[PDB]
């Protein structure tokens, strides 16, 4: 009997089998429906697409994302994604597999219940469990105490965790993450004369972002280097063989994480929210948080971000603090890997919500068993 | 809950030192004659139980991570530690111990001095001139035109396969 692990994010589904060291299926968390092309369709037609297909056909589809800022908001399309994940990507019968799902920090009670309800009533799973994403990442790093910076495509959180459990009162949420950074990079490339603003061009912008962007250790110094020389420029080959040149856009883009005002957001940057989160915690545990800042999620992947965070937190913290930033190379999948480990433990068997427990108690059991 | 694992049932029942090694996603006791001889390719969980004068037992849980241990082992050691603490009603103080950086307290559990040895149990894991935008767009569209829909899909119909829960 093999359990499934599904880590649903705003941008990407990570799904696979408990016990594997990585998700077997990683694909866009999107449902696409055809745009009008001049004639009313015209039935019997595939009226929807999910994941990789939807992305490939984005030019002629309108895309919807069922998860917004890490929270499930379109339940109909979320069910479609889960269905597609089981049957068309993992190719399993859900009724044959205990299923571990993940959730955002501070996920509303009603949402946890609906997830539970859908897994049992729609997919007839034999058992299920819901774990907090940042906590899984912390476990994946081999720690029970630390503060996670989890930053994906739709949301960034600071989550302090002590002796295994998140401290909800100190969690910080920032609605600024990878999609905003892609939008911003598109904007500043347009400023430079490269207008990549249609859905067809979006993937070019994401690729430039993931390949060429980096966090400067000292931003304003870096800006001066870029103005004073061509030493930071990179050429980039477009899919049609055209070659473009980009300069200070490389580090301006993720600077936004530290300076959200670059895209007009009034929020403090991720170094300040990290500090503010720690400062909401008991003084007695702060030392352990400072020494265990764990980065999780794809938007923490920028080269130089760990060193930059190390610098900023050091400036904010008492000089007596040992500051350490942990940024595993596999951190695009650290949530998923933590779930894979958890669901594999000999001790996890009695932790699942079983079908029978659900059929007797109903969705509210999730608040007592997934805690 | 609760974890019904045989080693949980034994944990912290009396004053002493108990050591387990993570082996393929399980918590396996270490033979007592090998206490203190740590495989650097492995992760361990250590429970020190001390009799308090008030009659209660005091608990310190240490999870020890060898330099070469795999991510499944270190992750499991951390999770087992949380689980054991919860089983012991949250009373245990948790400690992360890294090879080469162990606490004085942990080192003091081993009166002949702890020793390292290489090895361990295997992981449980199974240029072109000015930018011509029109040219780029034509290319992208040509690529898109050639994309064919998957024909192998199980269609989503919104069918409910499980039993609908009704309150009593
Ligand atoms: N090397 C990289 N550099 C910068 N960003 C990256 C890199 N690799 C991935 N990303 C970004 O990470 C995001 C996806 O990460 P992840 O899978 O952690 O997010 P998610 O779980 O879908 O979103 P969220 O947690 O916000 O709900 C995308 O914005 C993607 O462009
Ligand atoms: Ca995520
Ligand atoms: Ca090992
Ligand atoms: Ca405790």
């Amino acid at each position: 009997t093999t359990a499934l692990v599904c880590d649903n994010g705003s941008g990407l589904v990570k799904a696979g089998f408990a016990g594997d060291d990585a998700p077997r299926a990683v694909f866009p968390s999107i449902v696409g429906r055809p745009r009008h092309q001049g004639v009313m369709v015209g039935m019997g037609q595939k009226d929807s697409y999910v994941g990789d297909e939807a992305q490939s056909k984005r030019g002629i589809l309108t895309l919807k994302y069922p998860i917004e800022h890490g929270i499930i908001t379109n339940w109909d399309d979320m069910e479609k994604i889960w269905h597609h994940t089981f049957y068309n990507e993992l190719r399993v019968a859900p009724e044959e597999h205990p299923t571990l799902l993940t959730e955002a920090p501070l996920n509303p009670k009603a949402n946890r219940e609906k997830m539970t309800q859908i897994m049992f009533e729609t997919f007839n799973v034999p058992a299920m469990y819901v774990a907090i994403q940042a906590v899984l990442s912390l476990y994946a790093s081999g720690r029970t105490t630390g503060i996670v910076l989890d930053s994906g495509d739709g949301v960034t959180h600071n989550v302090p965790i002590y002796e295994g459990y998140a401290l909800p009162h100190a969690i910080m949420r920032l609605d600024l993450a990878g999609r905003d950074l892609t939008d911003y990079l598109m904007k500043i490339l347009t400023e430079r004369g490269y207008s990549f603003v249609t859905t067809a061009e979006r993937e070019i912008v994401r690729d430039i972002k993931e390949k060429l962007c980096y966090v400067a250790l000292d931003f304003e110094n870096e800006m001066a280097t870029a103005a004073s020389s061509s030493s930071l420029e990179k050429s980039y080959e477009l899919p049609d063989g055209q070659v473009i040149t980009i300069g200070n856009e490389r580090f301006r883009c993720p600077e936004t994480l530290f300076q959200p005002s670059f895209i007009g957001m009034e929020s403090a940057g991720i170094h300040e929210t990290t500090y503010n989160s720690i400062m909401k915690c008991d003084i007695d545990i702060r030392k352990d948080l400072y020494a265990n800042n764990v980065m999780s999620g794809g938007t923490t992947m920028y080269p130089g971000i760990a060193d930059r965070m190390q610098k900023e937190i050091t400036a904010l913290a008492p000089s007596t603090m040992k500051i350490k930033i942990i940024a595993p190379p596999e951190r695009k999948y650290s949530v998923w890997i933590g779930g894979s480990i958890l669901a594999s433990l000999s001790t996890f068997q009695q932790m699942w919500i079983t079908k029978q427990e659900y059929d007797e108690a109903g969705p509210s059991i999730v608040h007592r068993k997934c805690f | 809950m609760v974890v019904e694992h045989p080693e949980f049932l034994k944990a912290g029942k009396e004053p002493g030192l108990q050591i387990w090694r993570v082996e393929k996603f399980d918590l396996v006791p270490v033979p007592t004659n090998l206490y203190g001889d740590f495989f650097t390719g492995d992760a361990y969980v250590i429970l020190k139980t001390v009799q308090l004068r008030n009659g209660n037992l005091q608990y310190d849980l240490h999870y020890w991570l060898g330099n070469e241990c795999s991510q499944d082992e270190s992750g499991a050691a951390a999770i087992f530690t949380v689980q054991l603490d919860d089983y012991l009603n949250g009373r245990a103080v948790q400690h992360r111990e890294v090879q080469g950086f162990e606490s004085a307290t942990f080192l003091g559990y081993f009166k002949s001095g702890l020793k390292y040895k290489k090895g361990g149990v295997a992981s449980g894991f199974g240029p072109t001139g000015p930018f011509k935008r029109e040219e780029l767009l034509d290319h992208l569209e040509k690529q898109a035109k050639e994309f064919k829909d998957r024909e192998d899909l199980v269609p989503y119909t919104g069918e409910k396969r499980g039993k609908v829960w009704v309150p009593k």
